[PDB]
RNA sequence: GUUUGACCUCAAAUCAGGUAGGAGUACCCGCUGAACUUAAGCAUAUCAAUAAGCGGAGGAAAAGAAACCAACCGGGAUUGCCUUAGUAACGGCGAGUGAAGCGGCAAAAGCUCAAAUUUGAAAUCUGGUACCUUCGGUGCCCGAGUUGUAAUUUGGAGAGGGCAACUUUGGGGCCGUUCCUUGUCUAUGUUCCUUGGAACAGGACGUCAUAGAGGGUGAGAAUCCCGUGUGGCGAGGAGUGCGGUUCUUUGUAAAGUGCCUUCGAAGAGUCGAGUUGUUUGGGAAUGCAGCUCUAAGUGGGUGGUUCCAUCUAAAGCUAAAUAUUGGCGAGAGACCGAUAGCGAACAAGUACAGUGAUGGAAAGAUGAAAAGAACUUUGAAAAGAGAGUGAAAAAGUACGUGAAAUUGUUGAAAGGGAAGGGCAUUUGAUCAGACAUGGUGUUUUGUGCCCUCUGCUCCUUGUGGGUAGGGGAAUCUCGCAU
RNA sequence: CACGGACCAAGGAGUCUAACGUCUAUGCGAGUGUUUGGGUGUAAAACCCAUACGCGUAAUGAAAGUGAACGUAGGUUGGGGCCUCGCAAGAGGUGCACAAUCGACCGAUCCUGAGGAUGGAUUUGAGUAAGAGCAUAGCUGUUGGGACCCGAAAGAUGGUGAAAACCAUCUAGUAGCUGGUUCCUGCCGAAGUUUCCCUCAGGAUAGCAGAAGCUCGUAUCAGUUUUAUGA
RNA sequence: CGUGGAGGUCAGUGACGAAGCCUAGACCGUAAGGUCGGGUCGAACGGCCUCUAGUGCAGAUCUUGGUGGUAGUAGCAAGCGAAACCACAGCCAAGGGAACGGGCUUGGCAGA
RNA sequence: AAACUUUCAACAACGGAUCUCUUGGUUCUCGCAUCGAUGAAGAACGCAGCGAAAUGCGAUACGUAAUGUGAAUUGCAGAAUUCCGUGAAUCAUCGAAUCUUUGAACGCACAUUGCGCCCCUUGGUAUUCCAGGGGGCAUGCCUGUUUGAGCGUCAUU
């Protein structure tokens, strides 16, 4: 508050009074009389640098950099090892990236919708959540952040036919329309590779949404970024027939101790 | 999950609303479930509680003990079941404050408005 | 605050108003054909494109016939006073169809109306009567 | 020091305002049919923008009357003048196309 | 008529009907107006067209339909945002001050007077009174009002007529929708085991989910209760937005459109002029006020290089976009968690202090339930002792956890006018110090996932996996048991 | 000397923002910047975008203008690299950025005077050599904001009291200063001053200690000795 | 290295005792600190990859609260009962350069 | 040696730190417009079986009536209730009531709980008077209404 700490009528006692020169409250017979106000060190005093409203709360980002991030986040969902490292019990799932038939969208009832995922293999991931429901470890308990749990699968659809409502109760399961695809959903806690269940229509639409060599973009003047390398692995280049031909002979990886 | 914008998921607002609830709202907040026999007869899960009806205690130290409600202490969010009493050191008797969620009704006290309450909630007396 | 502190303290209560859901889901009111054909799950602009009708007549800032025929369906679908009629009876029986004589007449044509006024009213009279 | 925290709030405010105006002015397109105008000053004369209102002249040449024009949702300005010939042609074509599109409901 | 009667003016009343004050004040509109402080002392620049004071409003206010901006193939009420831009411009060019048109957008809505005659009829309104379907209507009476109240007109013109074999047409109920307020109904374990005083915990076994927001319940409850989610049934109000349903529509009535004909008035102690102050960063005293004088009608105001462009002052109304530390009512937070957060989580603007204006704290937590310690006993009382309740009083209305300073008691050690510290060690006290037990190589046997007979089943490339029925150790350590 | 320390707990001091830079990272690149807004949304999130505008992309001048190829956008010299020969050591060729040298184009010079033609005199340039920016973020500097925290003599506005006062705000007033400033380790490591702005005050600079980029890694030098050549 | 909160993760720990508090207890880290045993306790909490800040105290004649020495002293015009003040102690001689000896150096000495 | 002083340890004291909680605060956003001469904001005096603040209320006094809910209130004492219903309740709702003394404060007054006036009036024959009950009497200003006044102006055989 702007008033907090300034709602006192203190006055400095002056020089040579055999007492500290902090501004003390006037009056008498109350206990509050003859004690320190207007000071960061004082009790009931005004804090150092009162936190103002006009702090930089929101952050401006480049729109292209923001798009790069979501493309990277999508790319990391189809790696399977990156998904396993991120969390997500994806050992018993048929393939990555996981694509389910379009009839998944039409499901109205949660009981049938969870039965679709359990048949697919996301059973273990939905048991990771629900078993990971813990109390918040802080003052977050009494600030409406009482419970905390693990993130489950994303379920990406092209167009809703009752899927958004079907899965909004099963804990951890988030849904996103392909046109959107949130970064905060795709890479939670800035860790790459959420376990993403795609739908058939969504997976085909992803070509249109982002673009490739053949198709355009659908985003105005956007292209997917180029690799500054050819291959994301170095050791095919180094342990080639080529490079190991233009190279001087090898050492021992650990020198024999001369003297 | 919360969908409506009217309802609040705030803890501070919700706890205050409960503790500073009036007697009329506390009547609904002190609801007891019916036993499986009455649920089969009347076709209803739970009702608000009153005086002259019988009850069976499910949870607590007084487990399995039954009786008839003496007085609904709505201020303390409690019922006081007769013959479920803690004997004081002076030989006197003091009733235990039970909560109606822990109780289960075995024999209802049907009045006219009580009959109407059952018929409203999809009942068949 | 001073006044708010009392209102929380009092046994009068507060004039509690829950009116936040109604600020979004607004019912259409001015057309019955639209009242049947309006998906409230969709937005304003999306509902207009679904119908056919234009939502905006200008080039909008930023980026982006089952019903209209029924409007064309509803698009597919005054006498003279007693004294006026009786007064015209007096003129017709006196002159006939001599409008020059009729407007130069003083006794029957009191308000000195032109030829065009009298003949127009006689044409309307000859439709309802002989 | 003012801060616009309500940028998100006031967009939702403005959208719901348009939603109410849509609900109350049901078949009509929220806004009036505005003209097409050549901007002033050497810098901006290449730009052609939405004007305020038509004119009595542009309305009369289109085939409708000024008072009636406002009731069918055509914004009419009376101080604007028809100096340019190309602007006059473009606006008359704009009105005539608009008149082919409109479907004015009966009063019965 | 030395009466009397019209008016005008001044009165009156405890008559009839009204209305204004005060509180609140965040925002808005006016009025008034400092100083500390900045450039070197301070007259401007500068704090500051601030704070305090004064007056006045509202849900917003104010502003507003051009006596506008422009110089272009012109824009076109106002308000706000973005930008123009830290640009033009001003400033002992320095502290620095600081716009505007255009452009993008938000929201868009325009109109009413005064102006020349209803003159073939003051066509108008107030009030009283009588009724009626009462935010009103009607009859009757009274007053206002010709020193002008109605209709018609506001420059976008407009009016008077004539011609179209022109075109259009009110109002009142009824039941619905809609809006406001309010009530009511709508899923699924109290199933077993462990631990605890208590299960909401762990474990096993299930259901519901458009409900796994939240809160309560003897500890972390989607499934116990209230809610939440999707729907449904209402009640009482508002209402002209429209849907239907009707009842009545009148009078030579009310307009609209195009052509032809005849006319055709637009605000003065104001504009402006000089000057004294105020206003600004304002260079073409900008804006305002005071004082002096004070206009024009093929007019007048404002701008552009000799003309041309642009509006029409001196009258008024008007939503929305915009502001908001107040009020009313919500929804929230990467906020604070009792020396923090408002001064105040509690008998807080209270206790209390000041003649007074005013100043103004401290202080949250027993338990699940008071089960708040009966009863015996020590003392006039103050407190104890037995005894008991509770899971725990090692929780006692001095009450959750109970830190340090500091205090007592007990035990150990040391002490001849200083202690505490570092390096090293002795003595005294004291605590650590394996539910560690094999490993290997042979030999009895006995079993099996072993040999052997017969199979069955999941899938991907051989170098697969799981899983039955018999037999058999006289070969076999292949494993495990003795 | 002096100022601070009775003891203990808790509180307690370089913060936030705007303006303008520094360097590093990221995106894209002669462009770049979604977030004033509109559309959309599981709703202050995220996701899309129209028209504009911001900054940069082509310069030379003072009122008026003109405009960058004699050109592998140059001639030479060097110049990281690369290629040929050589086991090497070397040599030769091509040479990036960059540097040195000779110039040119463009504009501006000193004249010549056919209103300024034409030819000579020379230099000049955040000039062209043939674009490097824009935006976000981090590190941090400068200045203003109360501005690291606490501490001074005040005036003014409005009010209360009274045989010269007090209360409340402006006001967290202004300091040529006083006291205090909160974790560990490692590594580098001074200065005590040159000259005028006059100094007094604050600085303007050089010196000592680094940070990065560029050529080189050498014959680049040294608080030293020696010979040589003078007063 | 540590503290409050945020995202993520450890299907983390936790009434068979979380957090806190002590402890003549043990281990690790040069250290900031981290880990463990024992005792007390009664309900939430921690590591890891990141984010964020009202984040780390011995001092300010610091602010607040509490508690001492002074002291059962002055005092009340056997009982009742402060305050000022307080780094720490208070033997001499001689030297300790510097109008500095009170801690040191060398001696004399010193019993509760 | 004991005592004494000091150090350490154990157990008590003192104090309220730490941890955890939270019907509180702060900030942001959204919606709406709602005080007063019909007497408000504010002050005072009171009111419950037993009450300090708070909250509620005005001699109808922690309420009365109305409507809904349907059977409590509870710190203690004591009444109740026909509980198959005009109905418990410090319940909810709230439209009808009362609404002390004041306060813009309004009969006159100053700081007098005085100083009155008029109307309506039930009682003490009330013809005298006496008492009770009830409503009014402020200022400015507007629209009227009314009794007037004015050599203010005109008319008048």
């Amino acid at each position: 508050s702007e008033k907090a700490g300034h709602q006192t009528s203190a006055e400095s006692w002056g020089t040579g009074r055999a007492v500290a020169r902090i501004p003390r409250v006037g009056g008498g017979g109350t206990g509050r009389s003859g004690q320190g106000a207007f000071g960061n060190m004082c009790r009931g005093g005004r804090m150092f640098a009162p936190t103002k409203t006009w702090r930089k709360w929101n952050v401006k980002v480049n729109h292209n950099e923001k798009r790069y991030a979501t493309a990277s986040a999508i790319a990391a969902t189809a790696v399977a090892s990156l998904v396993l490292a991120r969390g997500h019990r994806v050992e018993k799932i048929p393939e990555i990236p996981l694509v389910v038939s379009t009839d998944l969208e039409s499901i109205q009832k949660t009981k049938e919708a969870v039965a679709a995922l359990k048949a697919v293999g996301a059973h273990s991931d939905l048991l990771k959540v629900l078993k990971s429901k813990k109390l918040r470890a802080g003052k977050g308990k009494y600030r409406n952040r009482r419970w905390t749990q693990r993130r489950g699968p994303l379920v990406v659809y092209a167009e809703d036919n009752g899927i958004v409502k079907a899965l909004r109760n099963v804990p951890g399961v988030e849904t996103a329309n392909v046109a959107s695809l949130n970064l905060l959903q795709l890479a939670p806690g800035a860790h790459l590779g959420r376990f993403v269940i795609w739908t058939e229509a969504a997976f085909t639409k992803l070509d249109q949404v982002w673009g490739s060599e053949t198709v355009a973009s659908s985003k105005v003047g956007y292209t997917l970024p180029s690799h500054i390398i050819s291959t994301s692995d170095v050791t095919r280049i180094i342990n080639s027939s080529e490079i190991q031909s233009a190279i001087r002979p090898a050492g021992q990886a650990t020198q024999k101790r001369t003297h | 999950a919360k969908q409506s914008l009217d309802v609040s998921s705030d803890r501070r607002k919700a706890r205050k609303a409960y503790f500073t609830a009036p007697s009329s709202q506390r009547r609904v907040l002190l609801s007891a479930p019916l036993s499986k026999e009455l649920r089969a007869q009347y076709g209803i899960k739970a009702l608000p509680i009153r005086r002259d009806d019988e009850v069976l205690v499910v949870r607590g130290s007084k487990k399995g003990q039954e009786g008839k409600i003496s007085s609904v202490y709505r201020l303390k969010f409690a019922v006081q079941v007769d013959k479920v009493t803690k004997e004081k050191v002076n030989g006197a008797s003091v009733p235990i404050n039970l909560h109606p969620s822990k109780l289960v009704i075995t024999k209802l006290h049907l009045d006219k408005d009580r009959k109407a309450l059952i018929q409203r909630k999809g009942g068949k007396l | 605050s001073v006044r708010k502190r009392k209102m929380n303290r009092s046994s009068v209560g507060k004039a509690t108003r829950r009116n936040k859901d109604k600020q979004r889901k607004i019912n259409i009111q001015s057309n019955p054909i639209i009242a049947a054909n309006w998906d409230y799950s969709l937005t304003m602009a999306q509902n207009y494109k679904k119908l056919g009708l234009r939502a905006k007549l200008q080039t909008p800032a930023g980026g982006k016939e089952t019903e209209v025929v029924k409007k064309l369906e509803e698009l597919a679908s005054r006498s003279q006073s007693e004294r006026e009629e009786e007064w015209l009876e007096k003129l017709y029986k006196k002159h006939g169809d001599d409008y020059k004589k009729m407007f130069f007449d003083k006794k029957l044509n009191i308000y000195q109306q032109s030829e065009g006024d009298l003949k127009r009213r006689l044409l309307r009279w000859k439709k309802r009567n002989g | 020091v003012k801060v616009h925290f309500d940028q998100a709030g006031k967009k939702v405010s403005r959208r719901n305002a348009r939603a109410t105006r849509a609900a109350k002015i049901a078949p009509r397109p929220l806004d009036l049919l505005r003209p097409v105008v050549r901007a002033p000053t050497v810098k901006y004369n290449r730009k052609v923008r939405a004007g305020r209102g038509f004119t009595l002249a542009e309305v009369k040449a289109a085939g409708l009357t000024a008072a009636y024009a406002r009731t069918i949702g055509i914004a009419v300005d009376h101080r604007r003048q028809n100096r340019n010939q190309e602007i006059f042609d473009a606006n008359v074509q704009r009105l005539k196309e608009y008149q082919s599109k409109i479907i004015v409901f009966p009063r019965n």
